[PDB]
């Protein structure tokens, strides 16, 4: 444990520990900073460049840094509502919104920051902001099925070799971790289609309900036949084993 | 193979090599430039022809060998005959028997094969008297063009690996102390002090440690690092051994491109020669310091030159830069301490430890010592490798060394640093070319390639070209570089097609400024420098392109040619060039172009010998 | 059958170290002129690395292609010097003569038009490389001779 | 653990107030399906409540790879809802079905003892759910049964 450092965010003094990001300091100090790519469960990447803040150092001018990753090791003053910060956020928001105009998250952010879609600067709007959230979620889960497959403006998150992924599991965490809702995970009856691959779902024998696929349960290595029961059915079946004695 | 167990063995073998060189001084050695620029110009054929021709001459045939880049790439195939130490230019297969019979055998120097100054009309027998060469201080490239890069005997006989023997006596602390006191700043464009990097890698106790040589040359139009790695890889190997013994590293990597087969093959050959001789491997020179060099060869990618991307590319990942607040000297390759310097930075280390710190600091300006290699290309009369001390004015490099612009068109700008740098107009030609001064002007020393623009180079089109290159070379990780580059490309494609406006120029400057301060790695942050430099120094061209006129005659359809009726010689090459035949002139006399009939494409303007045709504003009235 | 033997030879040359992924992919590119799905799957299995990482490495570099190139690859330099000398006109001339675009193979499967950042021959600019032969100081007219000569020689050389 | 949740199914009357209290505390509304305790009513009036008992060797923790499941200082398995990516592996791994998934909030949900103030215990009318120190987990039931011999 190192000595905590005292820093000032928008005129608010606070002692934060060593090796703590600016975003964490703002979160514990009640300050709100917009983020798109950062996920607290995934190894940070700093892609979207939307959580820009001004870092003012003793004798040094304010510079833009990403709050989601910039650590607090010295005495600095952070400004989140500066004109330069607002201009940078407007620029990044314009780019992201032109990339994904139908997104609710980006439209909400634009309404917050007064940004409108431009028809001249909308090249290939495909509802993907390349935040890499899905790739990192897949990597942390254990199956590294999906991954980026190009560089530049043509960058895309695809299954390997542009075919139904051979290492996908069907959990659907990549679709859950997606700001723009570009990934779709549709379930019809006992079928789950994600990344244009069909996964068979599991139905509990006394309920007909579904919460996971066969591939996911095989991946987790849970050989208990109760794992195929839905949580309510499994809970009821276990609770039936308790012979309550009314006398 | 001689395995030098002790430094005394290396010194004695070098003594024997020098002794043989003294006895071989009379031998007519012929060396052929086999660098990339001259191999592409057809010098391998001359090498083979000379090898065949020298066969059957006396009891001992004259020696023939190949070298690296000699420096004057505009001269094409260069063969240097040692019998008279004669510089030969534009050597073809037809000239091989004549060169042999007259120069090597008869001693007759071929007058027509010597270099002629186009300015003063003087023939130069040797290379040292060439004005292009006379105004240079070739220190890092001293062996290039004079040794066989694959022969470690040539390197050893030229005081090679002796600075390693000195370093083994100095000790790791003294080597780093001498490096910092030499003010050696990184030659990879960043300009960071090499001594601080080595010291901050020695301070951290996490082991193992690595040294890397960034042989990637991502800058388009730049080849000095590749020409160094091809002229003499041993000056890089020795640097990687000194910098490893100083910091304690036991493994070394040279990161190059698979697109450089000559550099890769010569570096691998040099390594294979070193391991045979004991300079690489185990117990080097009886010092108990084991060090071995490998060669990671990647594909062609501009971003892979970036340190954080280079580490990932070496590790076996796509070369995508990553945001890190801990320097590579603490968590670099596989999160181990790692010193990454480009091949020219490593090549200066043997010079520093061989010629001394005080001598090294005597070159250049204050805080910017030593020399720098420039890949002077573009519209210059003289193209090739230029090595000059720091503080040399740009006017020297472009006029005294470069000779001026092609033909006689007026100098307009000089792009320094490539896509990560900015253009400098003709007004600022007295600036020193050291690290700080070019930064002050808004440009950047960068890689080292200097691109010269003349009146036939539109600065709007130059900025559009750089933006297109950075669009196609972006890694796409972060929003600014991925998308704002596309926005800048759209704005610049509007301006070059006549579909622009002043608000477009204002949005262009704003977008460039916001892209600079918001990108992730160095590609995006400096991607706005060409646009900002062209806007700052050449805003009149942007306004004219807004109005629909291109004064340089590059953007098609935005101009109408005007044939001079005084300086036109009536050659008619423009008339035979016009796709629409919109040129009507007197036979063997002045020509006239119809403004309405002409569309504007620039085909005629580049072929006029008198340069009497230039752009004129279109007549939008009718 | 023989294709798998070639893949096995290339894989057995290098160690089971994932840092050799790109070099193995370059050897496969030189063996097959492109990157197949089967060979890349064998490369992914050999290094015990996920397929998506191999695909990202394969498609990150413009040298590696997912569809076969022609017998001879035409590399037209797009460096700063060549562009300043008129490399855009050379690229447009080759594109229009072959009725293709940059990074696109012709219908006959002989020519693969490619653009290279630099070749080190900026003195002789604009410069073009067909196969391993470098042509420089070339205008639009010189393109017509070079392309058809190289095609008629390519069909002879292969058969 | 300082204190533990103790279930006595013999005392349960099946009113379901535990589910309503848990849902009111957690989701802000009376929604028994999102309660962390479920009461199951069988034949002959045999109602038994079931909730997470904070297993000392928890399969749910052993199966999670996002790091969203961890034991706090009070020996309670806690879900970090910000770290949950929705793989639902903890849902399969729990052998009793005490781990559910809140699809609207996109997080795994399990009993957390309300960080020391259980509402189900507070609003249970029959003490079928109780909050006792761990060092006396079964003393009360044992004393209640032993009192049947003292009345003799
Ligand atoms: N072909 C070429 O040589 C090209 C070079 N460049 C140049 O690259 C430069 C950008 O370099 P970057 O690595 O992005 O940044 P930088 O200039 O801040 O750092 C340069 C080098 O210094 C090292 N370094 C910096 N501070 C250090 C410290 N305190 N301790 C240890 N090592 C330290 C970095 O790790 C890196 O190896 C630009 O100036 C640009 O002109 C860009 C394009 C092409
Ligand atoms: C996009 C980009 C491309 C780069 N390309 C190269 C390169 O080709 N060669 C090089 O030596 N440095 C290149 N660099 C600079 C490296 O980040 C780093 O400074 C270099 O590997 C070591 O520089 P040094 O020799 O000054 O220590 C590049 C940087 C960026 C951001
Ligand atoms: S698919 Fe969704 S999560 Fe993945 S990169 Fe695109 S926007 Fe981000
Ligand atoms: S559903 Fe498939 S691709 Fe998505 S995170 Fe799960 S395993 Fe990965
Ligand atoms: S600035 Fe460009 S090259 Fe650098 S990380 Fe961002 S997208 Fe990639
Ligand atoms: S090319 Fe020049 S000199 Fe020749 S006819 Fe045309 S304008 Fe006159
Ligand atoms: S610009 Fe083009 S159309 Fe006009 S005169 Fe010259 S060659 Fe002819
Ligand atoms: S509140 Fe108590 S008595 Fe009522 S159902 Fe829940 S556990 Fe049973
Ligand atoms: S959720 Fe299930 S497995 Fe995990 S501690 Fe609770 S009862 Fe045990
Ligand atoms: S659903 Fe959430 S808490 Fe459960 S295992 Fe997955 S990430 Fe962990
Ligand atoms: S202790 Fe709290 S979270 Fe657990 S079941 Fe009771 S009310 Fe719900
Ligand atoms: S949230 Fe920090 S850069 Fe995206
Ligand atoms: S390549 Fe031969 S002089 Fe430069
Ligand atoms: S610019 Fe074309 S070879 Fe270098
Ligand atoms: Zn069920």
């Amino acid at each position: 444990m190192r000595d905590p450092i005292d820093i000032v965010i928008d005129g608010v003094s606070l002692s934060v520990p060593m090796e703590t990001t600016v975003l964490e300091a703002a979160q514990m100090a009640g300050v709100e900073i917009p983020t798109l790519c950062h996920h607290p469960a995934l190894p940070p990447d700093g892609n979207c460049r939307l959580c820009m803040v001004e870092i003012l150092r003793p004798g040094r001018r304010g510079e833009l840094a990403i709050s989601c990753m910039y650590p607090i090791r010295a005495q600095i003053e952070v400004n989140t509502k500066s004109d330069e910060v607002i201009r940078a956020r407007k620029f990044v928001l314009k780019l992201l919104l032109n990339r994904a105009p139908k997104s609710a998250r980006l439209n909400a952010l634009a309404n917050e920051y007064g940004v409108s879609v431009e028809s001249r600067f909308s090249f290939d709007p495909d509802e993907c902001v390349r935040c890499d959230r899905c790739v990192r979620a897949c990597e942390t889960l254990g199956p590294s099925a999906i991954g980026p497959a190009w560089r530049g403006f043509n960058k895309r998150i695809v299954p390997p070799f542009m075919e139904p992924p051979r290492q996908c599991i069907g959990c659907g965490a990549c679709a859950d971790v997606c700001p723009t809702g570009y990934i779709e995970c549709v379930d019809e009856g006992d079928e789950r289609t994600i990344w244009d691959r069909k996964f068979t779902l599991i139905r509990c024998p006394i309920c007909g309900q579904t919460y996971t696929t066969e591939e996911a349960l095989k991946f987790t290595g849970i050989e208990d036949p109760d794992a195929r029961l839905c949580p309510t059915c499994r809970k009821r079946e276990y609770a039936s084993k308790f012979r309550i004695f009314v006398h | 193979m001689p395995l030098f167990l002790k430094p005394d063995d290396l010194r004695n073998y070098r003594l024997k090599l020098k002794d043989d060189l003294k006895r071989a001084s009379l031998l007519p050695v012929v060396r052929v430039c086999c660098g990339t620029g001259c191999v592409s110009n057809g010098s391998m054929e001359v090498l083979s022809a000379l090898e065949e021709a020298l066969k059957g001459i006396g009891k001992v045939e004259p020696v023939v060998k190949f070298t690296g880049c000699h420096g004057f790439c505009e001269r094409g195939p260069i063969v240097i005959v040692s019998p008279g130490e004669i510089f030969y230019q534009n050597v073809k297969t037809k000239d091989v028997p004549e060169i042999v019979q007259k120069t090597i055998l008869d001693g007759e120097v071929i007058e027509r094969l010597l270099y002629r100054d186009p300015v003063t009309k003087k023939t130069y027998r040797s290379d040292h008297e060439i004005p292009f060469y006379a105004n240079q201080q070739r220190l890092v490239l001293r062996r290039s063009g004079h040794i066989d890069p694959t022969s470690i005997e040539d390197y050893i006989a030229t005081d090679g690996y002796e600075a390693l023997c000195l370093a083994f006596k100095l000790g790791p602390d003294e080597i780093i102390k001498q490096i910092t006191d030499s003010y050696l700043r990184g030659r990879g464009g960043g300009g960071f002090r090499t001594g601080y990097k080595w010291k901050s890698c020695r301070e951290v106790d996490d082991f193992p440690k690595y040294v890397i040589a960034n042989g990637d040359e991502g800058d388009p139009g730049a080849f000095m690092d590749r020409s160094l790695m091809e002229g003499d890889p041993h000056s890089v190997i020795e640097g990687m051994i000194i910098g490893a013994y100083a910091i304690g590293a036991n493994e070394g990597y040279i990161y190059v491109r698979n697109e450089y087969p000559l550099a890769v093959r010569r570096l691998q050959i040099a390594i294979e020669r070193a391991r045979e001789y004991g300079l690489l491997g185990k117990n080097i020179l009886g010092s108990g310091f084991d060090f071995d060099i490998q060669i990671c060869k990647g594909g062609g990618a501009f971003v892979c030159g970036e340190s954080s991307a280079l580490m990932r590319s070496i590790e076996g990942y796509p070369g995508v830069p990553r945001v890190k607040y801990i320097h590579a000297t603490e968590q670099g390759l596989w999160d181990k301490p790692t010193v990454l310097n480009n091949v020219e930075t490593w090549a200066n280390v043997p010079i520093i430890l061989m010629n001394g710190v005080e001598w090294y600091k005597s070159l250049g300006t204050e805080r910017n010592s030593g020399t720098k290699i420039f890949a002077l290309v573009g519209k210059v009369k003289n193209t090739g490798l230029v090595e000059v001390p720091m503080g040399v004015t740009l006017r020297k490099i472009i006029y005294e060394i470069g000779g001026g612009t092609l033909k006689d068109k007026a100098f307009k700008a000089v792009q320094t640093g490539g896509p990560s740098g900015g253009c400098i107009p003709a007004s600022l030609l007295d600036l020193s070319v050291d690290f700080d001064t070019l930064v002050k002007a808004g440009s950047m020393m960068g890689s080292g390639g200097m691109i010269v623009m003349d009146e036939r180079s539109c600065m709007v089109d130059v900025a559009k070209y750089f933006i297109d290159f950075l669009v196609e070379e972006s890694c796409g990780k972060c929003t600014p570089c991925r998308e704002g580059l596309k926005v800048l490309q759209k704005l610049l494609h509007d301006l070059t097609e006549g579909k622009g406006s002043l608000q477009d120029v204002g949005l262009l400057e704003d977008t460039a400024h916001e892209l600079g301060k918001t990108a992730l790695c160095g590609l995006g942050k400096t991607a706005a420098n060409p646009v900002l430099s062209t806007l700052k120094y050449f805003h009149e061209e942007y306004e004219e392109h807004v109005e629909g006129y291109c004064r340089a005659g590059v953007c098609t359809g935005l101009f109408a040619a005007k044939i001079d009726k005084d300086s036109c010689i009536g050659c008619g090459q423009c008339a035979r060039t016009c796709p629409v035949k919109a040129i009507s002139g007197e036979v063997r006399g002045p020509h006239v172009v119809d403004a309405l009939k002409c569309i504007g494409c620039g085909q005629c303007m580049d072929v006029c010998p008198t340069n009497s045709i230039a752009s004129s504003r279109r007549v939008k009235n009718a | 059958a023989t294709s798998d033997v070639a893949i096995s030879d290339i894989l057995c040359r290098y160690e089971k170290n994932p840092r050799f992924l790109l070099q193995v992919l370059l050897d496969v590119q030189e063996k097959f002129r492109y990157l197949p799905t089967d060979a890349m799957r064998s490369v992914a299995e050999y290094f015990e690395i996920p397929e998506s990482r191999v695909f990202a490495v394969a498609t990150f570099y413009k040298v590696l292609s997912l569809v076969p190139k022609g017998e001879k690859t035409i590399k037209v330099c797009q460096g700063t010097a060549c562009h300043l000398r008129g490399g855009s006109q050379i690229l447009n001339a080759i594109s229009e003569r072959l009725k293709i675009r940059a990074g696109e193979t012709t219908k006959d499967g002989i020519f693969t038009l490619e653009t290279v950042n630099c070749l080190g021959c900026c003195a002789m600019a604009p410069v073009m490389m067909v196969g391993d032969k470098v042509y420089g100081k070339l205008s639009v007219a010189d393109v017509a001779r070079i392309l058809e000569a190289e095609k008629e020689d390519a069909i002879i050389s292969k058969a | 653990m300082e204190k533990v949740l103790v279930i006595s199914p013999e005392k349960c009357v099946g009113c379901g107030s535990c589910e309503l209290a848990c849902s009111l505390e957690k989701e802000g509304e009376c929604r028994p399906s999102l309660a962390r305790v479920t009461v199951y009513r069988f034949e002959a009036g045999a109602n038994v409540p079931m909730t997470c008992q904070q297993c000392d060797d928890a399969p749910c923790i052993s199966v999670c790879k996002a790091g969203a499941l961890a034991r706090d200082e009070k020996n309670v398995v806690q879900v970090d809802s910000s770290k949950c990516i929705g793989c639902r592996m903890c849902v399969m791994a729990c052998p009793f079905g005490n781990m559910s998934y809140h699809w609207e909030q996109s997080t795994a949900i399990k009993c957390d003892q309300c960080n020391g103030s259980p509402y189900c215990v507070e609003f249970c009318p029959t003490k079928a759910l109780d909050y006792v120190p761990a060092d006396a987990i079964s003393l009360q039931k044992k004393k209640e049964f032993s009192a049947r011999f003292a009345k003799i």
